[PDB]
């Protein structure tokens, strides 16, 4: 939104860059931060940990009833079956979308998100607009922002992760996918479908 | 604290800004800011709860419109000063130095295998907040409870929109680090954790969606029994 008091994005970026490089120089001199540590962390979340991991869990649940039961019983233990877990995903509780219920996740108090299965969250999820409105007008937000219309008769359960428990949505399997392979099914699972702001891809 | 950051239910924040796609890191400084998390954590600057409290104490106007990772930088500086691990005056001098010389080199330093080990361990091993306590859970699934109306001035996970509201316990997750003590440097003091369901009508009154409910996690001290 417009703010007549705010500097340009260019000036803001230039100032932040200087402040960060300065703090970085100090932490480095203290011996607690190094360039390799910086590169390793960035490498992990730019190429290793992402929503493709969550997609693997979803497709297994879609094609394995028993795994699905385990996933819904204890998300953390179930995901470990696929070697998935870790930082900010130590405690996961998966919630299943049905014809009667739709789930949507948010972290109103900050920006908590299940990194192990979804990677780092997109900026809109961490920002004030989505966080403030989703617990108050979830139905209208889904329609207006994501073009996702959820029938008035269908209950919308909004999960506000105020603790370390991370909530992940198991979207319904799209129709017309009978017998599809896990790899083929995965093409329909999106980061958005696991946050609940969108259903899995149709067709 | 009753900070502006506690945005759940706030009106007037505007439409969501969502590009079709975006990079994980929009600029190099974001990568640095991100990596500083495990670095300062390992160095004892703060724990996760304190980390959040530092961000909650930001200038609200700055918090609402500044790039996300800038919040992280603010909390690092906050705790760096708090613990005396960061000299503000020196930080200011260096900031000006890098403003005038953006391409100046960083300090010479040796790489440390222990730091990479820490990163890999924390990422794939995680930092579990679950703990065992000697007391049994006070509540159980089905219990009708009321969220406390306390308003701590320090860190807590008591969203203003749920305070004083009545809901139903959906699940007991066991005990976990308690924010009200941890985020204020008072220790883990683990408490049983429960997910509680609040109808939209209960939270927002008539303006609430007739067919919606919000699930919110409550540590034991946050709730009191209404009906078993």
């Amino acid at each position: 939104t417009e703010n007549i008091l705010r500097k340009s994005d260019e000036e803001i970026q230039k100032e932040i860059t200087a402040r960060v490089k300065a703090l970085e120089s100090m932490l480095i001199e203290q011996g607690i931060l190094t360039t390799s540590m910086i590169d390793r962390m960035a490498e992990i979340y730019e190429n290793e940990v992402g929503p493709h991991l969550g997609a693997k869990v979803v497709v297994k649940a879609w094609t394995d009833p028993e795994f699905k039961k385990r996933l819904l019983a204890d998300g953390t233990e179930a995901c470990k079956e696929l070697g998935i877990g870790g930082l900010q995903g130590e405690d996961m509780m998966w919630v299943e979308n049905t014809d009667e219920v739709h789930h949507v996740v948010v972290c109103t108090l900050c920006s908590c998100y299940p990194w192990p299965v979804l990677g780092l969250p997109p900026n809109w999820f961490k920002e004030p607009q989505y966080r403030s409105r989703v617990v108050r007008e979830p139905r209208q937000l889904l329609k207006e922002e994501f073009g996702f219309e959820v029938p008035p008769s269908k209950e919308i359960k909004v999960w506000d992760s105020s603790s370390e428990m991370r909530f992940v949505v198991l979207p319904q399997r799209p129709a017309g996918t009978d017998g599809w392979s896990e790899e083929e099914l995965a093409t329909l699972v999106t980061r958005e479908s696991m946050i609940g702001v969108e259903p899995a891809k149709a067709v | 604290m009753n900070g502006v950051y506690d945005v759940g239910g706030t009106d007037g924040l505007g439409p969501i800004n969502r590009p079709a796609d975006e990079p994980v890191f929009r600029a190099e400084w974001e990568k640095v800011a991100f990596a500083m998390f495990p670095a300062t954590f390992r160095a004892g600057f703060m724990g996760l709860d304190e980390f959040r409290f530092g961000i909650e104490q930001m200038n609200p106007a700055e918090y609402l419109e500044s790039p996300y990772y800038w919040h992280w930088i603010r909390t690092y500086i906050h705790h760096g000063v708090r613990t005396g691990k960061i000299d503000l005056e020196e930080l200011e001098r260096r900031t000006q130095y890098y403003r005038e010389n953006p391409d100046a080199p960083l300090p010479e330093h040796e790489q440390k295998p222990e730091l990479i080990e820490f990163v890999n361990q924390a990422v794939y091993g995680g930092l579990p907040a679950s703990r065992e306590v000697d007391r049994p859970p006070k509540f159980k699934e089905g219990d009708v409870v009321r969220f406390s109306t306390a308003s701590p001035k320090g860190h807590a996970r008591r969203a203003r929109y749920v305070r004083g509201k009545t809901g139903t316990v959906v699940k007991h997750h066991g005990a976990y680090i308690y924010p009200d003590t941890a985020g204020n440097g008072l220790g883990e003091c683990p408490e049983h954790l429960y997910t509680v369901r609040f109808t939209a009508q209960e939270l927002w009154g008539p303006e609430g969606d007739p067919n919606s409910s919000v699930y919110y996690d409550c540590w034991e001290p946050y709730i009191e029994l209404v009906d078993t």
